[PDB]
Parts: C-alpha cells; sequence; structure tokens
C-alpha cells in the first residue's frame, strides 16, 4: 500500500463541471449565516468530499469570529478532548475534571451565565467511528440546545439517520442541504490504515532465515508438531539442541511472526525475492 | 398486641431469662412473608424493656453506614465515626463499659438479612462470633426469608439456633382480621364480612396484609345495602358480583401508523423462521436489511426511505418495545428482539385490518 | 404450579423449562376437568411465580436480563420428588382432583 | 493548519445585514413580530388545556397528605409524545409550587445509572429547591421545616433499571414517618407495565391511582382552529404544505413542535423570497411608500396580469402605465381579499357545524380534512357533494333543530357582519327541510371558492413545497443512489445519455466501479472485479487503472457498500 504516495499523479476528469458547481455552492454562504445565527443547526450530506468547500466557506467568512474546528475523521479523536480544548481556550480554564458530566455542567452554567459568548463548530465526518457513542452524540447535542452555539455538520456514512433519536432531533434542531462536490476523499482517506518480513531477516542470523525458510516451505506444501519440526532442523544442523531451538522460536514470537499468520502469496514472493 | 403468638413469645422469654443471665451468641428466626416476624420480635422487645438496636440492611447498603447507625443508636441509648470491622469492635468494646450496660444483654436485631450475604465474606462470620470477640454479654438476631441452608459460608462458622414461625390458619386469620373491627356496627357483622371474603379468597391470597387491604378497600360496598335499607341473603345477593369484579384483579391493584407496520413486521421477523419468508412474501416460487424488506412486502404502498423512519425505530427501541442485541458501535449490522405480547400484536393488527395469524408459520 | 413442575422434570429428563410450558399444561389441567374453579388470568399466574422464585425454590441459569424476559428463560427445580410427595401428604385442606393430579 | 495530526484547532480573531435593504428590514420586523405572537399564542393554548387534570393533582395531592397530618402515588400516562413532555412537566411545576408545595424535584434516568448517585442528585437538587444517605435527607428535612411534603418527578421510568426502584422504594417505605413523601410516575405506554418492573413484594407498599392526559389529536385540532383559521393572522397556506404537514405529522410524530418548526420555516422561506411580502392597516399606510420597481414587480404577478386581461382595453393602459391609480386598485382588492377571508372562515366553520352531526362523517369528522378537500378542488363539482346533501336531507327533526341550535350559537357568537336573517329563518323555523337544505347549498355554491381564483393571492401564501420536503425530509439513500446511477442529471454531459442500467465507460471510475459491482455477485473478488474495471476504463498504464481502482474501493468502503470478509481472501460483502 505504499505505492498509494505514488498514485498521486492521475489528472481529473471534467473538472469546468465541477467548477461552475463549487461556484454554484459559494453562493448559500449567506443563507447559511442567517439560519445559523438565528438559532439552527445545518448538515451537508452529498457525494464528494465537501471539506474543501467548508474551509472556503471559513475563510471566507469565519475569520472575524470565534470558531472551533474538529476533522473527527482522525481516529484518535474523542469528545473528551473537545470538552478539553473548549475548556483551556474558550474559557481559558485549566483547572481538571472529576468527570466529563461536570466539566458539561460547568460549560453549560458558565455560557449561561455569560450571555457575551458566541462559538461556532466546524465539524468534519460527524459518522466517524470514535463519534458514534450514545453518550458522544447526547453531550454534543447537549451543547448545540444552547442559543449561543452555531453547529455546521457533514455526513458521509449511509446509516448517518439512526444516530438520531426524537428526543435527539428535538435538540439538535437540523435543517439539510444537498451539496454534492464528486471531490476524491483523499485527507479522509490518508489517516485511515486499512516488507516487514525482509526488513526484520535481513538483520537475523543465516541459521534462523534457513530455519523460516525451511518453516515456510513445509506451511505451502501443505502446522508442524515440535518433533517433527525438531528433527527437521536436526537432518539440515541448523539446530544443535532443543533449548537453542525453542530460543529462535521465541525469538521469532517476540516480532510476532505451529502455523504462521502470513498470506501464503507474500511468502512466495519472498522466497523467491 | 399478638393473637395467635404464644408459643414462640414464651419460647423467647424462657430463653432470655434474667437481665444478668447470658444467652445464645446467635438466633436464626425464618419464616413466611406474613408471618410477623417483625412486629412479635419488636413488640416483646418493647414490652421487656430492653437495651435493643433495631437495624435495616438495606438501609445501611455500605459497611460504613451499618456501623456507624449501629454505634450511633447504641450510644443515644446509653459523634462517632468507624471504618473498618476491627475499628468497629474496638469502639464497641470502649463503649459497652457503661453502667447501664454493665450487666445486661445487648441486643442487635437485624431484619432483611438475605442482603448480607452480597454485602462482604467475612462480615457474617463476624457477626456470627461476636459474643466470643467481644466478650461483653452480647446476642445477635437474624430475621430472613430463606432458610439457614442458603446462609451458609464455605469455611463453616458458629451454628445458630434456627427457629421457625408458624403458618397461619383459617382461624387465626380470622381472629386476626375480627380483632380490629369498627366500632359503628356489630362485631358480629364485621365476623360475617370477613368469613365471606375468607370464602372467597382464601384460595390464592393468604397474605395477612393484602386481604386486610382488600377488606378495608370493600367495606364501604359492603355497608351500603343496610344503609340505603342482619338480611343475610340480600347482602349477598347485592354484593356478590362486586365481589367477583374485585376478584378479577387480585394482585393488580395510540401509535402512530408506520410504527404499527414496525412493530408488526419485527414481529414477524422475530417469529418467523427465515427459510420460510419466502414462502410468505415472495410472490413466485434477526437483522434489519430482513425488517426492511418485510415492511416494504407488507406495505401496498411506496414507503420512502426518509430518516422519519428510522427516528421511528430508534423511538420504538427507547421505550423497550425492542431490543437491541448487537454492540452500540456496531450500527451497520444491528440485531433486534420484539417483546411484543402476542394479544397485543393481534389486537394491533385489528386495528390496522391485518390477519397476522395468516402468516405466522408456527401456527400454521 | 410445583406438581406441573414434577410432571415436566418427569417426562423431559433433567432439562430446563420456562413459564409458557408451565402455563399451557396448568390450562390443559383445568381444560380436562369439566367445570372445577380455577379460572384465573395470566397476570395472577405470572405473580405466582415470581413469588416462588422469590423464595428461592427455582433458579435462573447463566444469569442475564433485558436481552431475556422473566418469560422464556430457564429455570431448573431444587427439590426431589420424594420431598414433594412428603410435603403433600401433610398438606392441611389439599384437594380430591390436584392430589389425583399429582399422582398420576 | 488544518491537517495536522493533532484533531483539535481553535482560532481566535448587525442581524439583519445577513438577509441581504429597507424591505428586507421591514420583512424581518414583520416576521420577529409574528413569530413572537405565535408563540405566546402557542404557549397561551398549551397553558389553558390542562386545568381539568391539574386541579385533579392538586385535590389528589391534598387529600393525600391530609392523611399524614402505604406510599400515595399517582400514575399518570402520556402517549409517545417524547417531545411534548417536557413542556407540559414544565407547567406542572408552576402549578404545584405555586399552590401546594415549594419542594419538587423532576429528575431522568440517564443521569442515575446507580442509586448513589440517584440520592447525589436527588440531595443535591434538594438543597437548592430551598457520603449521602437517608439520616441526612431526613435531617436535612427536619433543619428546613424547624409542614410541607416533597415532590419527586419520574419522567422516563422505561430506561430506569428496576434494581434502584426496588431499594428506594423498600427504604422509603420505612421512614415515611420522618418525613412525608409522594411520587409522580410519566409514562408513556399502557400503565399495564408498572406490573412488569415492580416484584409483587414491593409493589405492595404503594397505593397507586390512575390519571390519564389530553390526546394529541385535540390538541392539533384546537392548534389548527386558533393559529390559521382565524382572522388574527394574515399569513396563510397552499393546499400541498399542509397536506405534507399533516402527512409527516400523521405517519411520523403525532407531535405538535415539528408542525411549528416547518410552520416557522414556511414563514421564513416565503418572507426570504417574495419581496412583495412586505404588506391590515400597515399595508393600507405601505401602499403609499411604494417604489416603482415594486410597481413593476407588481405589474408582472401571474394573478394580476389575468386580472387586466379581464379587463377592457383602456383600463388596461391605465393600470399598466399610471402609478397612483394602480395603487388604489390593489388597495381594494386587498380589502376584497380580506373580506373573502372573513366570510370564507365564517361559512366553513359553519358548514363544520352542520356536517359534525352527520352519521359516517362523509366527508370527515374534524376541520382539517374538511379544510383540504375544500382547498383540494370545488366540492360541488363532485358527487360526494350531492351524497352529503341527500344524507343531510334524512335528518329528524330533533335533531335537526339541535344542529340548527348550535349553528344559531355559532351565529350570535360571532357571525356579526353578514345574513343575521339566517338566523331569524332558523328561529322561524319536508318542504322547511328542503328549503334550508337548498339555501345552505345556495351558500355553498357562493361562498366556498378556492383563494387561488382571485388575484394578488400570492403576497400571503407560499408554493415552495418540494423545498420543505427536501429541507425537513431528507433521502440519502435516494440521492446517493441517483448520483451514483445517472450522474448526468448533475452533469448535462452528452455522453452519459446512453440507457438506465447500460455501462457508460465515459462516466467516472467511482460510477463504473459501482456499476460494475451492482451486476456481480453478493461476494465481490477483487482481483475479479480490478480486471473487469481495467477492461472497461480500457475502451505505466496498468500501475495508473490499479490506483484508481484502489481509489474507489477505499471511496465504496468509507461510503458503507463495502463490509470485508475474511472467510474468502478479497471478498466483500453488501
Ligand atoms: N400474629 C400476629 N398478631 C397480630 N398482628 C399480626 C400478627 N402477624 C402479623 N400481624 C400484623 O400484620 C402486619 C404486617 O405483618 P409484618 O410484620 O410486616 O410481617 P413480617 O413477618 O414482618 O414480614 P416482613 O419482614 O415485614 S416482609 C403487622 O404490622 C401486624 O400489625
Ligand atoms: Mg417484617
Amino acid at each position: 500500500q505504499t505505492l498509494r504516495n505514488l498514485l498521486s499523479k492521475v489528472s481529473p476528469s471534467f473538472s469546468a463541471e465541477l467548477k461552475q458547481l463549487n461556484q454554484q455552492y459559494e453562493k448559500l454562504f449567506h443563507k447559511w449565516m442567517l439560519q445559523l445565527h438565528l438559532g439552527f443547526n445545518i448538515v451537508l450530506y452529498g457525494l464528494g468530499s465537501k471539506r474543501d468547500l467548508l474551509e472556503r466557506f471559513r475563510t471566507t467568512m469565519l475569520q472575524d469570529s470565534i470558531h472551533v474546528v474538529i476533522n473527527g475523521f482522525f481516529p484518535g479523536i474523542s469528545v473528551k478532548s473537545v470538552l478539553n480544548s473548549i475548556t483551556e481556550e474558550v474559557l481559558d480554564h485549566m483547572g481538571t475534571f472529576r468527570s466529563i458530566l461536570d466539566q458539561l455542567d460547568w460549560i453549560v452554567n458558565k455560557f449561561k451565565e455569560d450571555s457575551s459568548l458566541e462559538l461556532f463548530l466546524l465539524i468534519h465526518n460527524l459518522d466517524s467511528q470514535m463519534l458514534r457513542g450514545e453518550k458522544s452524540q447526547q453531550i454534543i447535542g447537549q451543547l448545540s440546545s444552547l442559543h449561543n452555539i452555531y453547529l455546521i455538520a457533514s455526513i458521509d456514512h449511509l446509516n448517518a439517520p439512526l444516530m438520531w433519536d426524537h428526543a435527539k432531533q428535538s435538540l439538535f434542531n437540523w435543517l439539510w442541504y444537498e451539496t454534492t462536490t464528486y471531490s476524491p476523499y483523499t485527507e479522509e482517506t490518508s489517516y485511515e490504515n486499512s516488507s516487514s518480513l525482509t526488513h526484520v531477516l535481513r538483520s537475523l542470523t543465516p541459521n534462523a532465515r534457513g530455519i523460516f525458510r525451511l518453516l515456510i516451505k513445509y506451511q505451502l506444501d501443505n502446522g508442524l508438531s515440535f518433533q517433527d519440526f525438531y528433527q527437521q532442523c536436526r537432518e539440515a544442523f541448523l539446530v544443535n539442541s532443543d533449548l537453542t531451538l525453542r530460543a529462535q522460536l521465541t525469538e521469532f514470537r517476540d516480532h510476532k511472526l505451529l502455523l504462521i499468520p502470513v498470506d501464503n502469496g507474500t511468502l512466495t514472493d519472498f522466497l523467491e525475492k | 398486641v399478638v393473637l395467635c403468638r404464644e408459643s414462640q413469645v414464651s419460647i423467647l422469654q424462657s430463653l432470655f431469662g434474667e437481665r444478668h443471665h447470658f444467652s445464645f451468641p446467635s438466633i436464626f428466626i425464618y419464616g413466611h412473608t406474613a408471618s410477623g416476624k417483625t412486629y412479635v420480635t419488636q413488640t416483646l422487645l418493647k414490652t421487656l424493656e430492653l437495651p435493643h438496636v433495631f437495624v435495616n440492611c438495606v438501609e445501611c447498603f455500605t459497611l460504613r453506614l451499618l456501623l456507624e447507625q449501629i454505634l450511633n443508636k447504641l450510644n443515644h441509648l446509653s459523634e462517632i465515626t468507624c471504618e473498618t470491622f476491627n475499628d468497629f469492635v474496638r469502639l464497641f468494646k470502649q463503649v459497652t463499659t457503661a453502667e447501664n450496660l454493665k450487666d445486661q444483654t445487648v441486643y442487635i436485631v437485624l431484619d432483611k438479612a438475605e442482603y448480607l450475604r452480597d454485602m462482604e465474606a467475612n462480615l457474617l462470620p463476624g457477626f456470627l462470633r461476636l459474643q466470643e470477640l467481644a466478650d461483653r454479654n452480647v446476642t445477635v438476631l437474624f430475621l430472613s426469608e430463606i432458610v439457614w441452608e442458603k446462609f451458609r459460608p464455605n469455611t463453616g462458622c458458629f451454628e445458630p439456633f434456627v427457629l421457625y414461625f408458624p403458618d397461619y390458619s383459617i382461624g387465626n386469620l380470622q381472629k386476626i382480621l375480627s380483632h380490629d373491627h369498627p366500632p359503628e356496627y356489630s362485631a358480629d357483622f364485621y365476623a360475617a364480612y370477613i368469613n365471606i371474603l375468607l370464602g372467597v379468597f382464601y384460595t390464592v391470597c393468604r397474605d395477612l396484609k393484602e386481604l386486610r387491604h382488600l377488606a378495608v378497600l370493600n367495606f364501604p360496598k359492603y355497608c351500603e345495602p343496610v344503609v340505603k335499607g342482619r338480611d343475610t341473603r340480600k347482602l349477598w345477593r347485592n354484593i356478590e358480583p362486586h365481589l367477583k369484579k374485585a376478584m378479577q384483579t387480585v394482585y393488580l391493584r395510540e401509535l402512530p401508523y408506520y410504527s404499527k407496520f414496525i412493530l408488526i413486521a419485527a414481529y414477524l421477523a422475530s417469529y418467523n423462521p427465515a427459510r420460510t419468508d419466502k414462502r410468505f412474501f415472495l410472490k413466485h416460487h434477526f437483522p434489519l436489511d430482513r425488517l426492511l424488506a418485510i415492511l416494504y412486502s407488507i406495505v401496498d404502498s411506496r414507503v420512502a426511505p426518509t430518516a422519519n423512519i428510522f427516528s421511528q425505530i430508534t423511538s420504538l427501541v427507547t421505550l423497550q418495545l425492542l431490543t437491541l442485541v448487537g454492540h452500540d458501535d456496531q450500527l451497520d449490522g444491528p440485531k433486534y428482539k420484539c417483546t411484543v405480547s402476542l394479544d397485543f400484536i393481534r389486537a394491533i393488527a385489528r386495528t390496522v385490518n391485518f390477519d397476522i395469524i395468516k402468516y405466522l408459520y408456527d401456527f400454521l | 404450579l410445583i406438581i406441573a413442575m414434577k410432571h415436566l422434570n418427569d417426562i423431559y429428563e433433567e432439562e430446563p423449562f420456562n413459564f409458557q410450558m408451565v402455563y399451557n399444561e396448568f390450562q390443559k389441567f383445568v381444560q380436562r376437568k369439566a367445570h372445577s374453579v380455577y379460572n384465573f388470568e395470566k397476570p395472577v399466574v405470572m405473580k405466582a411465580f415470581e413469588h416462588l422464585q422469590q423464595l428461592e425454590l427455582i433458579k435462573p441459569m447463566e444469569r442475564t436480563s433485558g436481552n431475556s424476559q422473566r418469560e422464556y428463560q430457564l429455570m431448573k427445580l431444587l427439590l426431589d420428588n420424594t420431598q414433594i410427595m412428603n410435603a403433600l401428604q401433610k398438606y392441611p385442606n389439599c384437594p380430591t382432583d390436584v392430589r389425583q393430579w399429582a399422582t398420576s | 493548519t488544518s491537517s495536522m495530526s493533532k484533531g483539535c484547532f481553535v482560532f481566535k480573531p448587525p442581524i439583519e445585514d445577513y438577509f441581504n435593504p429597507e424591505d428586507s428590514k421591514l420583512r424581518f420586523e414583520t416576521y420577529q413580530l409574528i413569530w413572537q405572537q405565535m408563540k405566546s399564542e402557542n404557549e397561551r393554548l398549551q397553558e389553558e388545556l390542562n386545568k381539568n387534570l391539574f386541579d385533579n393533582l392538586i385535590e389528589f395531592l391534598q387529600k393525600s397528605h391530609s392523611g399524614f397530618q402505604e406510599i400515595p402515588t399517582a400514575a399518570l400516562v402520556l402517549g409517545v409524545n417524547v417531545t411534548d413532555h417536557d413542556l407540559t412537566f414544565g407547567s406542572l411545576t408552576e402549578a404545584l409550587q405555586n399552590n401546594v408545595t415549594p419542594y419538587v424535584v423532576s429528575l431522568q434516568a440517564k443521569d442515575c445509572p446507580d442509586m448513589k448517585h440517584f440520592l447525589q442528585k436527588l440531595i443535591s437538587q434538594l438543597m437548592d429547591c430551598c457520603h449521602y444517605s437517608m439520616d441526612s435527607l431526613s435531617s436535612w428535612y427536619m433543619t428546613v421545616t424547624q409542614s410541607p411534603p416533597v415532590v419527586v418527578i419520574l419522567k422516563d421510568m422505561e430506561s430506569f433499571a428496576t434494581k434502584v426502584l426496588q431499594d428506594f422504594i423498600i427504604i422509603s417505605s420505612q421512614h415515611l414517618h420522618e418525613f412525608p413523601l409522594i411520587l409522580i410516575f410519566g409514562i408513556a405506554t399502557s400503565p399495564i407495565i408498572i406490573h412488569r418492573l415492580l416484584p409483587h413484594a414491593v409493589s405492595s407498599l404503594l397505593c397507586i391511582e390512575l390519571f390519564q392526559s389530553l390526546s394529541c389529536k385535540e390538541h392539533l385540532t384546537t392548534v389548527l382552529d386558533k393559529l390559521l383559521l382565524t382572522t388574527q393572522f394574515p399569513f396563510k397556506i397552499n393546499e400541498k404544505v399542509l397536506q405534507v404537514l399533516t402527512n409527516i405529522f400523521l405517519y411520523h410524530d403525532f407531535s405538535v413542535q415539528n408542525f411549528i418548526k416547518g410552520l416557522q420555516l414556511s414563514l421564513l422561506e416565503h418572507f426570504y423570497s417574495q419581496p412583495l411580502s412586505v404588506l391590515l392597516p400597515e399595508a393600507k399606510r405601505r401602499i403609499n411608500f411604494l417604489s416603482n420597481n415594486q410597481c413593476e414587480n407588481i405589474r408582472r404577478l401571474p394573478s394580476f396580469r389575468r386580472y387586466v386581461e379581464k379587463q377592457a382595453s383602456e383600463k388596461q393602459v391605465a393600470l399598466l402605465t399610471n402609478e397612483r391609480y394602480l395603487k388604489e386598485e390593489t388597495q381594494l382588492l386587498l380589502e376584497n381579499l380580506h373580506v373573502y377571508h372573513m366570510n370564507y372562515f365564517l361559512v366553513l366553520r359553519c358548514l363544520h357545524k352542520f356536517t359534525s352531526s352527520l352519521p359516517k362523517y362523509p366527508l370527515g369528522r374534524q376541520i382539517r380534512e374538511l379544510y383540504c378537500t375544500c382547498l383540494e378542488k370545488n366540492i360541488w363539482d363532485s358527487e360526494e357533494y350531492a351524497s352529503v346533501l341527500q344524507l343531510l336531507r334524512m335528518l329528524a327533526k330533533d335533531e335537526l333543530m339541535t344542529i340548527l341550535e348550535k349553528c344559531f350559537k355559532v351565529f350570535k357568537s360571532y357571525c356579526e357582519n353578514h345574513l343575521g336573517s339566517t338566523a331569524k329563518r332558523i328561529e322561524e323555523f319536508e318542504v322547511l327541510r328542503e328549503n334550508v337544505v337548498n339555501f345552505i347549498d345556495c351558500l355553498v355554491r357562493e361562498y366556498l371558492l378556492p383563494p387561488e381564483t382571485q388575484p394578488l393571492h400570492e403576497v400571503v401564501y407560499f408554493s415552495a413545497a418540494h423545498a420543505l420536503r427536501e429541507h425537513l425530509n431528507a433521502a440519502p439513500r435516494i440521492a446517493l443512489h441517483t448520483a451514483l446511477n445517472n450522474p448526468y442529471y448533475y452533469l448535462k454531459n452528452e455522453a452519459l445519455k446512453s440507457e438506465e442500467g447500460c455501462i457508460p465507460n465515459i462516466a467516472p471510475d467511482i460510477c463504473i466501479a459501482y456499476k460494475l459491482h451492482l451486476e456481480c455477485s453478493r461476494l465481490i473478488n477483487l482481483v475479479d472485479w480490478s480486471e473487469a474495471f481495467a477492461t472497461v476504463v480500457t475502451a505505466e498504464m496498468n500501475e495508473i487503472i490499479h490506483a484508481r481502482f484502489i481509489r474507489a474501493v477505499s471511496e465504496l468502503e468509507l461510503l458503507g457498500f463495502i463490509k470485508p470478509t475474511k472467510q474468502k481472501t478479497d471478498h466483500v460483502a453488501r
């Protein structure tokens, strides 16, 4: 999958229609801002990567106000991290919190006491694996229930409507907009995690390399019993005592290398290489 | 006062002996629900005027609460806070040295002890052998509904004296119910009321509390005919249907359109094996997709997959009508179970004009 | 209910059971008899079963809740046939019909 | 800066201007004022429609607490309308703290998974109503008393775990003497569920009593009658929007707040779209300040142009050239439209009063059905109208005069401007019945006419129903399938116009990949799929084609159409 890094040389097709499509999409920003500012939260749904449109909207209209961007497609994001970021910067508070619910209570009380605070949220790929928790969406909806917070979200998964319940629907107060941009999902697939054997075996002792080669050969022929494997290793004179063979087996185990959990085709290609 | 309770009271009084005398370290009393364990022991303790601490296990759901409540009540009989059982033993030894507590037995009544076996491993053995450790003329009583056979720890401990409270009978129940007669009418009237009530309900309801509650509820209707103007036949004829209606309930005391179709489809998916599904729906010859296909087949009109149907699904899940089986994080292959009674689904199908029995594979 | 449970244990050798089978065979017993006074509905029998489980004469297997209701739950009896017979012999006012059903 | 490893990014640096202008300002002001009035009336109705139960609750609580001077408990059935509850509950506490007791504590099931947290929240809210254990609560009550009871509200017991419930009940049973306690239950399903939650050993300690709440259908009918069939609001709605909102309500939620939100969105869109929506006396005075561009916009209206076509050529020239004459004529037409609205509402209400007692309800039971079937087409042109008339012609005299008495009550209440002789004749009354039926039919023919038949209706009507559908009831699967199958509708590229279901090779990689996936089996072999994709795109190169295939596969896997399997290497299910 390393070849992916070199695959970016392919040129796009029919880019003129995409240009007109983006120009048509650009004109809805004022209406979206008006709908946000009256107490509505907006979801964007449609085919194609819509990150570019959101970034354009931010850099065009949100350069004069406080705004927080969370690109949830990163698999390391959690709601507690968002809460900590809000507390540390929006309110500039450093004190730790005993529980998530207590942090939510503090934030709600602070925002209710201070009516001069306005915050904008820009969430990318709200359907992330880490944000699908019921408590996560409950927390986000409770946050969005305030009249001093504006929410723009994006949907890219098919089963998104199952996330929201009737009470959650009432809390979120959603409006929908269809914006299909046809953009490739380069960045959003970049962080996602869908050679090693050669590098490991390069610096290992040649006896271990031969033993592993024999093990691969037997595995491709048809798991070995310990006794038969020891006898065959004896026959090749790569082992002088069973303690040494078990030491080599433990060395292989330490690298997570009896069955080898490696695909047959990869082993066949590696043997000749 | 106590009625039909004279053997157990005499046995307990003989057991206690004199105040300066010693007694058993542990007595385990067990009986039925309406045997009156709490009433008899508390009345006896009040009558004998003994230093006793009454404790509910349920109220003291934590060890610290239990020990602190015991110590505070004992001190009030004569603030203290303790945390460990050894500290409780030491503080009990310190506090028991009062002159009023010098040559007298101390009683710790515990009720609802069934939860004690779920609190700590060594708490029950420690409570059993309290008199050895304290050596201060201490007695501990137990009240429970479960037999002693299930209270035995694996290691074995000091066996308490086991006691049983006798079960009630027709005469005893009638006497107890007829004791607290209302003053505004004759005693024989209330006795006849109790007699007919027992003759109607003794087959099922033997609970004294429940039967007394039923009598209290139904007496006003009993006394109406004489007010309207000792006629046994007249009263019985006037009163029988009301008694039957009351016996109908001894222990008891509008969905949206598409929701009905979702519910019936879920019931069909749950109670009909998959192999026969096409046999009932395919025109020619559980997971979410199966439910969607069944719903699409049943409804005569083309329903668009609007998010509102998913909102209905989630709302039904919340209302505890459909149970989620799989992991909450896995919202692409979810599993569901239907928990609706068959009479309810038949009624809703009748309100929908749908014949579910024609499709139930098990009935066919 | 206990006699029905014993009959279930005899017919199905050492297997669990639920509320529905017991209810069905109790209904069979009360329907075979012409007009005996045992016309009871589902909720009262359900409450009686709950009380029996509360007294810990019946224990669940592989305990779970929510996924399985009180109904359709695998129950087992914690008594022996000779114990039931001896206890029934000393019952004060056991009716003839239930005694003969127990013998059958 | 928005592409780093850390997913948390944060940045630091008038209402009407976002709507753009004087017409825009006036439209925004009218929007705000009308929304204020509408929600105020909604709150008024919400408070009004629960007295007959609030008084019952107050008297029940008074009776229960009289004995204290067995735990009293009231069961309240509230239906599936999960959105309504909170609002009602608001008013609920506003009764109790005003009348009987200043101690009301409502609790959730989400925030009380364990009894420790339950008691913690309970005591925390009791603290500001004016380890934690029952002794502490008793001491607090003794201190604050040194006798008002305490009120606890359980909202959603379905989510409550049983064990905490039985524990709390059994603990509170033994301390009733120490402090009074009363429970309020909120049950969404039938009350029978209470028997399935509490074992009888615990249930025997409660004296439960049952109340029932208002049905949602009556609530909707009252709201519709008070807010749309009245003359106090200038805004009106076409039939399509009414039908779609009624469908959503009756088929989805039985909730009124969703209907209110739809109405608000309709109002916002109507004031955003039509510049002429700036427009009783307010419009009368605003006509004088009209602008020439707005004059031309008025000149462009379809109903206006049909009305101009109706009049003579000289009047046509006078309207098309003069401005003040146009203003005066539009003023007269607006007054005529107002009169039409008045008499339409009155006549429809009287007709529904006549129809309400008809057996089998040929034209419905409530206001909404008759109103929408009148809005659709002319009633008199349908044979069902004749059937209704001939069924009316069979009424008995006593029921007929009772119906006439109800209609006379309607006339004396709010039929104030026209045809008191109708009520006089009703007082005067087969021949008479036939005369009454014929007179009612004449009224129906004269006054029941579609508002679309009159000019300048577009000022007070909205018609973009499909936009409302797409902005409230989204169809992500349908839109995604349309994008995947026939991208021509999004691109207008003639190369994609071949057939339906055939394979346009010119289509982008994702579309052709999805279409190839569709025709294959339920398990997709990746190598065979790649070979097919290469064959399709064919009609250095190999690596580029493989790159496009991998990118398309990853995209489809992200969208959820792909779930991999380990049973067979390189296979995926749908
Ligand atoms: N032998 C009795 N004589 C007089 N009254 C009795 C007798 N037994 C019970 N009662 C009355 O019945 C009431 C209820 O009985 P309980 O004392 O609750 O029974 P119990 O054995 O303590 O069961 P638990 O532990 O409370 S579940 C008592 O409060 C008494 O008023
Ligand atoms: Mg008791």
